[PDB]
C-alpha cells in the first residue's frame, strides 16, 4: 500500500 | 512549454530488456511525481507505477513490479523505465505522465509516445503492386504488402502530388505489416499523364517506384 | 478485479453541454478515489483535464468541470467545442494503484455529415502471379468517424482473411479508413462476385466487381 514515503522498491 | 519528450518507437527481440526515456524540461523536475502508463489498442490503459524524482521514492502496480524498474537522473531531468525479459504481451505504447501533488492531485502533462514492438521476426522488404480501377475523377493506388518492421514511406510522383493522396495505417496479419496509399486525380491526367508511388522501407534498404497502368 | 467503466461513445453539438460518467465496480465513487479525467486527441496526444474529483488542471479551459453524480464521477464540458472531439479517459485511485476506464469516444458535430467515398480495387495481376489475391477497399471523406465494413463473396458474407483499419482523421477533418480481403489466387478464381459493404450512419454503400 502506498502514495509515498515507505515505499522505494515497491 | 512544459515538455515530456519520449523516443517515438523502439524495436527489440523477445527476451531482451529495454530502457525507455522521458526527458523533462520547462518545470522544476524534482517537484512533480512522474508516472508510467501502458496502452495496447483494444485494452485501454494500465498504470505501471510512479517515481518521486526528489526521493527516488518509488511505487509499483503489483502486476508490474517484477517487470518494470523506474528511475531518474536528476541532473539531466529525464525519467526512465527499464522493462525486462520482454515478450509479445509487452508490445505497446508506454507513456510518461507528470503528476501534481497537493493543493490537489493532477495528471497534467503527458509525453507522447514510445510504442514498443517486441517481435522475433526478421526484416522483410515490401512488395508493391499497382491498384488500378477495373470499370476528383479517378482514384489510383499502391499496395505495400508484407514488410517488417515499421515504418515505410509512401510518396506519390516524388512530391508532385499533394491532393487526393491518402496513406492508410498498416494492418498486421501473420506477424507482417501491409498498408496502401491512394491518390485521386482528374480523369484528364489519367491515363494521359501518369502517377507513380514511391514506396520506401528503410530497414530493408529498399525503394520501389511503380507506375500505375491501364485496366 | 476492481474495474472502472465509462460510456463507449457519446455525441454532442457545438455549444451544448455534455456529461461523461465513471463507474467504480466496488461501489460508490468517492473522494478517496481522486477521480482523474484525461483527454486523448488524434495521434496519441494526452492531456489531463481534471484531477482529484474536481480540480481543473492549470491551463485547462473553464468549460471543463468535474464532480460526482449519483455514485459516479462525472466530467462536465459546457459550451461544447469542435476541438473537444476526442476520446476521454477516466482514472480512479484504489488505495495503492490507479485504474482507468475504457474511455468515452466523444463526438462534437463540428461539420456536416458526409457519407463514405468508397473505392474497390481488384487484385493486381502482379500480385496474382505470386498465387495470392488481395482486394483493397479505400474509404474516405466520411463523418462521423464510424463505419462498419462487410465483405461478401458471391453475395455471401465472408469473415476470414479480412482486415479493417480503425478510422483515421483526414486533412479536412473528415475520417478515412481501409479494409482488405486476402485469399489464395486459387480461391479467387472460383468465385465471381466480390463486394465491399460500408455502413455509415444507418446508410449502407456497396462497391462490387465481377472477376
Amino acid at each position: 500500500d502506498l502514495w509515498t514515503t515507505a515505499i522505494p522498491t515497491i | 512549454q512544459v515538455q515530456l519528450q519520449q523516443p517515438g518507437a523502439e524495436l527489440v527481440k523477445p527476451g531482451a530488456s529495454v530502457k525507455l526515456s522521458c526527458k523533462a524540461s520547462g518545470y522544476t523536475f524534482t517537484s512533480y511525481w512522474m508516472h508510467w502508463v501502458k496502452q495496447r489498442p483494444g485494452r485501454g490503459l494500465e498504470w505501471i507505477g510512479r517515481i518521486d524524482p526528489n526521493s527516488g521514492g518509488t511505487a509499483y502496480n503489483e502486476k508490474f513490479k517484477s517487470k518494470a524498474t523506474l528511475t531518474v537522473d536528476k541532473p539531466s531531468s529525464t525519467a526512465y523505465m527499464q522493462l525486462s525479459s520482454l515478450t509479445s504481451e509487452d508490445s505497446a505504447v508506454y507513456y510518461c505522465a507528470r503528476y501534481d501533488y497537493y493543493g490537489g492531485s493532477y495528471f497534467d502533462y503527458w509525453g507522447g509516445q514510445t510504442t514498443l514492438t517486441v517481435s522475433s521476426a526478421k526484416t522483410t522488404p515490401p512488395s508493391v503492386y499497382p491498384l488500378a480501377p477495373g470499370s476528383s475523377m479517378v482514384t489510383l493506388g499502391c499496395l505495400v504488402k508484407g514488410y517488417f518492421p515499421e515504418p515505410v514511406t509512401v510518396v506519390w510522383n516524388s512530391g508532385s502530388l499533394s491532393s487526393g493522396v491518402h496513406t492508410f495505417p498498416a494492418v498486421l496479419q501473420q506477424g507482417l505489416y501491409t498498408l496502401s496509399s491512394s491518390v485521386t486525380v482528374p480523369s484528364s491526367p489519367w491515363p494521359s499523364e501518369t502517377v507513380t508511388c514511391n514506396v520506401a522501407h528503410p530497414a530493408s534498404s529498399t525503394a520501389v517506384d511503380k507506375a500505375i497502368v491501364p485496366r | 478485479q476492481a474495474v472502472v467503466t465509462q460510456e463507449s461513445a457519446l455525441t454532442t453539438s457545438p455549444g451544448e453541454t455534455v456529461t461523461l460518467t465513471c463507474r467504480s465496480s466496488t461501489g460508490a465513487v468517492t473522494t478517496s478515489n481522486y477521480a482523474n479525467w484525461v483527454q486523448e486527441k488524434p495521434d496519441h496526444l494526452f492531456t489531463g483535464l481534471i484531477g482529484g474529483t474536481n480540480n481543473r488542471a492549470p491551463g485547462v479551459p473553464a468549460r471543463f468541470s468535474g464532480s460526482l453524480i449519483g455514485d459516479k464521477a462525472a466530467l462536465t464540458i459546457t459550451g461544447g467545442q469542435t476541438e473537444d472531439e476526442a476520446i476521454y479517459f477516466c482514472a480512479l485511485w484504489y488505495s495503492n494503484h490507479w485504474v482507468f476506464g475504457g474511455g468515452t469516444k466523444l463526438t462534437v458535430l463540428g461539420q456536416p455529415k458526409s457519407s463514405p467515398s468508397v473505392t474497390l480495387f481488384p487484385p493486381s495481376s502482379e500480385e496474382l502471379a505470386t498465387n495470392t489475391a488481395t482486394l483493397v477497399c479505400t474509404i474516405t471523406d466520411f463523418y462521423p468517424g464510424v463505419v462498419t465494413v462487410d465483405w461478401t463473396v458471391d453475395g455471401t458474407p465472408v469473415t476470414q482473411g479480412m482486415e479493417t483499419t480503425q478510422p483515421s482523421k483526414q486533412s479536412n477533418n473528415k475520417y478515412m479508413a481501409s479494409s482488405y480481403l486476402t485469399l489464395t489466387a486459387a480461391a479467387w478464381e472460383r468465385h465471381s462476385s466480390y463486394s465491399c459493404q460500408v455502413t455509415h450512419e444507418g446508410h449502407t454503400v456497396e462497391k462490387s466487381l465481377s472477376r
